């Protein structure tokens, strides 16, 4: 294919490798490590960002001299759409508010983006698009927000089929949600199973699932290497941390294996535990 | 001859002569070169095995004070067995005149560390170690200054390439500056400009 | 010649020792001191008010970058690579073609404007005179992508002005 | 051929002096992880201990191994002082790859990598 | 309780507590150097655990000297 | 529409009042530190435009990274620049600041303080006229007022 696409060498800071990646989002959390993934890979990364420039000004000099791009959006038209997929080889679906707004709920942010962005996608010519999920998020009961997920995914299902549709578990990083939920809050247990997985082998997998082709179309989900009980969960962080609505639902309600879909050793990616990263990871205790 | 060109001064010249001369009577046990330029300033070529000697003769004796203590840079010329050399360069108080003391090294023999006798040369001597890696024998303090703490390869030889071979930039991974093998954004075009045609006839080396 | 410093002694005086006496328990001098910081309040202070009333300067400044061309004509460039092989920290970076008359010209000219350090090495280098080191000093950009100059960015940098750079040239061409 | 060498005599001295400093990291490490505020097991960072005097094995003359005994102890030095920080320590480190294998099909996919 | 046998299953729980070693293997002429593939860092490290555990500063050149759990075992009822 | 007004309002207001202060603090390692404290002369000033410099990094409103940028260096900046509130802007003066500059070809400097920091201003210049500066700094408030982060909130 034509030049200034083909790789260059070693990877990372104007090193240019071969893909374009026009990354939805961005703003919040897995889309920022997303970025500098793909920084330190050293790519060519168009964001569009509907909100201030200041918080993608303090995302921003992850990438190289001139090599993130900015763009501005919305979840109205088709036009600044098109023009962030002008020219772009992959793109990544990375959209969602965990919490209902007054111009947005869960309903058509699921319903109304996807739709649109995969329409201008399968048009506009790009390839390997990539969509992220919740794990277990289907038609049944207790979450608007998973329903709302499986509706989505029943349409990048449907339009444009050779997509890699993706989902992790619930992921713990430095500005975890839920998470600091637990160390901010304030309390009650059940039992429930749960397998939470580092936020790094979430990106690794990604970034080699946008690099790899010949394995498209099969969707994935992740897998947490020890998937324990939530009460066990809650007394270890605090006990490394050192001290005695939809949200807790979805905390609450379900988190299990599906055996039928592949995940991460059939792509390649070492899977790190949740007690290392979590002694790495809990700061912010009492002095 | 007479407009727009320095004029040398043959006084100075016959003085250091005879002071050279003076000097390679007194101490015969380590003077190999005494040779004067045409602006008048001595140079001592010396083995280096009698710095402390040397510096102990020539810091008293009242025919030549010389106090003062400045430059000591071992100059790094390949091509030779011994590729460093440590000028050490003195001034007098009462004389109004400049010695420079080369003594030369390799890389790994230590010199005598004159620190004892110059309390000048303490971080003149921490610099030659950090930049070069001329290692000083019985001397107190030996640390890195003027370079990172985490860094190595002592940069002002030649066998130091102009790059680095870490550079830092900051990633949100790991919330920190990390250390990354080096990726320029251009060249540094370096140009050949070693013109031929001999600019200086006197010069002229003998050949084979 | 030398003129030393603080050698006095202390007079045994009466008149002496009252005096230090006083300025010890009377506060003379700190006195004396508010008097000259009072002495410099009733002036007029030099200030400029700035956005209307720019600063005074020279007709031989540093700035801008700007090319120049001929007299109802063409570029007056000829990538000659002096100012690349004079740029002290190798900003320049020319890549030269001829086009289709046959009169040597250029393809790509670059200034980083990060990495020059207005010497104006390539103001007496330049043997047409094509570079011309531009008067005003307003740069204040807010991406790291602006600040490297294409030869289309000073070709329209150098027709935003010339009337300013040939003043300032028929000012100061006698000395360098 | 007239040699000084360092400290030594012979690499008796050298294994002596070498054995000391490595004793010297062994109990200057967690206290450390413990300052430093790292994220690193006490074990892993004394396996990479263990591997940087591995990886330079292969020298056999004494005035190298007592240089080296001097460089190791400048570092142990600016460690148990506080004058080094926390972007030192983990550049001795790697957990920023770094990742090419010395596989001869990646250095084949990879461009140019004899 | 400074006994020989105290001495020597406290040794013994020390080199069970030491991780690389494989088996227990208790002997009397162990030589744990290369009988039972170790290094001299090894060596090292198991003596500055002895010392740290519960002898005296043990130096270098004895450290040297002792290559054996016995003659280990030796060294503390020699100098304790 | 009359919230959308009021939002406004209220919004340009706040931009005002950051745009009115700006408490900086000099951070200036090199010669550019000097054209710092010539911009702080009694010719150009800085209080006119409420600029006071102030030795704390934890009322800082902008931070002006002047002088070679280098790798002994580089933690200590940004361990001062986290000590920092959530609004915060940054000028980058000078051409070694800005992008490496003359000492660009070495080792143990690190080219520009985009690895480092996000960059709100670049000026250019060796040393950028204190006249240039003021003028940087000016078109840093007009880009404060340029911010509408609540009528973003708002529609949000
Ligand atoms: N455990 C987890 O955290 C899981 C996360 N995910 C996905 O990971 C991603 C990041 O996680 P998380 O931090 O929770 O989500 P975020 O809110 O942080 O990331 C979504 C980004 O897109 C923006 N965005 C979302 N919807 C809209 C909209 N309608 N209009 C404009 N901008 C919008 C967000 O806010 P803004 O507009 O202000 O930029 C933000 O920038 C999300 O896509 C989420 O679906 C999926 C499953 C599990
Ligand atoms: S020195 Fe002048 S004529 Fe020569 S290449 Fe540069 S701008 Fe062109
Ligand atoms: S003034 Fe600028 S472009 Fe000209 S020689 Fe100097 S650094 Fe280079
Ligand atoms: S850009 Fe120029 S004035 Fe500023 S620190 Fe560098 S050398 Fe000094």
């Amino acid at each position: 294919l034509h030049h200034a696409v083909i790789p260059h060498g070693k990877g990372g800071r104007s090193s240019v490798s071969g893909i374009v990646a026009t990354v939805f989002g961005a703003t919040g959390f897995l889309g920022r490590y997303l970025v500098n993934h793909l920084g330190r890979m050293g790519s060519q990364v168009i964001v569009p960002y509907r909100c201030e420039p200041y918080d993608t000004m303090h995302l921003r000099p992850m990438g190289d001299l001139g090599q993130i791009i900015f763009m501005d959006w919305n979840g109205r038209d088709k036009d600044s759409i098109r023009r962030a997929v002008e020219h772009s080889n992959v793109v990544i679906n990375l959209v969602g508010r965990e919490w209902e707004t007054k111009n947005f709920d869960f309903e058509d942010v699921f319903v109304k983006i996807p739709q649109a962005i995969a329409q201008v996608s399968k048009e506009a010519g790009v390839e390997k698009f990539i969509h992220i999920s919740h794990l277990n998020a289907d038609i049944k009961s207790s979450s608007k927000y998973l329903r709302n997920k499986a509706v989505g995914e029943k349409e990048v299902r449907e339009t444009f089929p050779e997509a890699t549709i993706i989902k992790p578990a619930d992921i713990f990083g430095r500005e975890d949600r839920f998470l600091n939920y637990f160390a901010n809050i304030r309390s009650l247990g059940k039992k429930t199973v749960k397998q939470p997985v580092y936020i790094v082998d979430v990106t690794k997998g990604i970034i080699n699932a946008i690099k790899d082709p010949d394995a498209r179309g099969k969707t994935f989900a992740f897998v947490g290497p020890n998937r324990y009980l939530l009460f066990d969960l809650v007394q270890y962080v605090f006990a490394v941390a050192h001290r005695p609505r939809d949200k807790v639902e979805r905390i609450h309600t379900t988190d299990r294996t599906l055996p039928h879909l592949p995940g991460l050793e059939d792509l390649g990616v070492q899977a790190t535990p949740l007690e290392l990263k979590a002694i790495e990871v809990l700061r912010r205790h009492r002095t | 001859t007479r407009p727009t060109v320095r004029p040398r001064n043959d006084v100075a010249h016959k003085q250091l002569s005879a002071f050279g001369e003076y000097v390679a009577e007194i101490l015969p046990k380590y003077v190999q070169q005494v040779q004067v330029s045409c602006f008048s300033e001595l140079e001592i070529c010396i083995h280096p095995d009698g710095v402390i000697p040397v510096l102990t003769f020539l810091r008293d004796h009242s025919n030549a004070q010389f106090k003062s203590l400045a430059d000591l840079t071992a100059v790094d010329i390949p091509t030779r067995q011994n590729r460093f050399e440590i000028v050490y360069n003195l001034l007098s108080l009462r004389f109004n005149s400049r010695i420079r003391v080369k003594t030369y090294t390799d890389e790994l023999t230590p010199v005598e560390s004159s620190v004892s006798v110059y309390k000048a040369a303490n971080w003149y001597e921490r610099e030659i170690w950090d930049m070069f890696g001329v290692f000083f024998a019985n001397h107190p303090d030996l640390r890195r200054i003027l370079t990172d703490y985490g860094f190595e390869g002592h940069p002002f030889r030649k066998d130091f390439p102009l790059s680095g071979y870490v550079e830092l930039r900051y990633d949100d991974e790991v919330k920190r500056v990390v250390a990354e093998p080096v990726e320029l954004a251009q060249e540094f075009r370096k140009f050949d400009l070693n013109s031929p045609w001999e600019a200086f006839p006197a010069y002229r080396q003998p050949p084979e | 010649t030398y003129k030393y410093v603080n050698l006095r002694e202390p007079s045994m005086d009466m008149k002496s020792v009252t005096d230090r006496a006083a300025q010890t328990l009377l506060w003379t001098e700190l006195i004396r001191g508010l008097g000259m910081t009072l002495s410099y309040l009733f002036r007029e202070p030099a200030t400029i008010n700035y956005p209307f009333e720019k600063g005074p300067l020279s007709p031989r400044f540093r700035g801008e970058h700007a090319l120049r061309r001929y007299p109802s004509g063409e570029e007056r460039c000829i990538a000659c690579k002096l100012c690349e092989a004079v740029c002290p920290a190798q900003a320049i970076t020319i890549e030269a073609e001829p086009r289709a008359d046959g009169s040597r010209r250029t393809t790509r000219y670059d200034i980083d404007m990060t990495k020059c350090i207005y010497c104006g090495f390539c103001q007496e280098a330049c043997p047409v005179d094509a570079i011309v080191e531009g008067p005003n000093f307003e740069f204040s950009t807010e991406t790291h992508e602006e600040l490297l100059y294409n030869k289309e960015k000073l070709l329209n940098n150098g027709d935003k002005w010339e009337a300013e750079i040939a003043a300032n040239i028929q000012a100061d061409y006698l000395y360098r | 051929t007239s040699v000084k060498p360092i400290f030594s005599r012979d690499m008796n001295e050298a294994k002596r002096r070498v054995r000391e400093l490595y004793r010297a990291w062994y109990r200057e490490v967690p206290n450390t992880v413990h300052l430093f505020q790292l994220d690193i097991s006490v074990k892993q960072g004394r396996d990479k201990v263990r591997e940087m005097f591995k990886k330079n094995a292969h020298v056999t003359d004494p005035r190298v191994v007592d240089l080296l005994v001097i460089k190791g102890k400048m570092e142990l030095e600016e460690t148990i002082n506080v004058w080094k920080q926390r972007t030192h320590v983990m550049r001795f480190f790697h957990e920023t790859e770094a990742p090419r294998p010395k596989d001869f099909l990646s250095k084949f996919y990879v461009g140019h990598d004899p | 309780p400074l006994t020989l046998e105290g001495i020597k299953d406290r040794v013994l729980y020390v080199l069970k507590l030491y991780d690389k070693i494989d088996p227990e293997k208790l002997s009397v002429n162990s030589h744990f150097m290369k009988d039972l593939g170790l290094d001299s860092l090894d060596q090292v490290e198991i003596i500055m655990a002895m010392e740290d555990e519960f002898g005296f500063e043990i130096p270098d050149i004895d450290a040297e000297k002792l290559m054996c759990p016995q003659e280990i075992v030796d060294y503390i009822a020699d100098k304790k | 529409s009359r919230g959308e007004y009021v939002v406004a309002k209220l919004d340009d207001l706040i931009n005002w009042a950051r745009r009115s202060s700006l408490w900086p603090m000099t951070f200036g390692l090199a010669c550019c530190a000097v054209e710092m404290m010539h911009m702080a002369a009694p010719r150009y000033d800085m209080d006119r435009f409420g600029v006071v410099f102030r030795a704390s990094p934890r009322q800082s409103d902008v931070m002006i990274v002047a002088g070679t940028l280098t790798n002994k260096m580089a933690p200590a900046l940004r361990k001062v620049y986290d000590q920092m509130p959530e609004p915060r802007y940054v000028v980058s003066m000078g051409s070694c600041a800005n992008g490496g500059g003359y000492y660009h070809y070495s080792y143990s400097v690190v080219r520009g303080c985009d690895r480092i920091v996000p960059v709100d201003i670049y000026v250019p210049g060796c040393p950028p006229t204190a006249e240039a500066l003021l003028y940087g700094i000016l078109q840093l408030q007009k880009k404060i007022k340029r911010e509408k982060r609540l009528r973003i909130w708002y529609r949000r």
